[PDB]
């Protein structure tokens, strides 16, 4: 007989470690890209010419 | 009330009367009187008015 690891398996402690731990990344485009108008209350009209002589 | 006396040593003149004061009891009794006035943020942020002071 022999004292094999899992007679002293309550005595052998794991290591922990953080090489592969990260918060979400921001992908997020839009409002970087395109043009940002300041809103003042719900809805803004934008007037556009249709149809002309 | 007093009463008028008379000066008999044995008539019901000559007895001067007894009588009583009396007291009562008033009550102030605290209640309650409220409300509660909800409001979305959205409506409190669009309209043009400051609606939480009104």
């Amino acid at each position: 007989a022999d004292t094999n690891r899992t007679d002293a398996a309550a005595l052998i402690q794991e290591a922990y470690s953080d090489v592969f731990l990260d918060s979400v990344s921001e992908t997020a485009k839009v409002i970087g890209t395109f043009p940002v108008y300041n809103m003042g209350t719900k809805t803004t009209n934008l007037p556009v010419l249709s149809t002309f002589p | 009330h007093a009463k008028w006396v008379g000066e008999s040593a044995t008539a019901p003149e000559g007895v001067k009367p007894t009588a009583k004061a009396t007291w009562a009891n008033k009550t102030l009794v605290a209640e309650e009187l409220a409300v509660i006035l909800p409001i979305h943020e959205n409506v409190l942020a669009d309209a043009t008015e400051d609606l939480l002071a009104e």
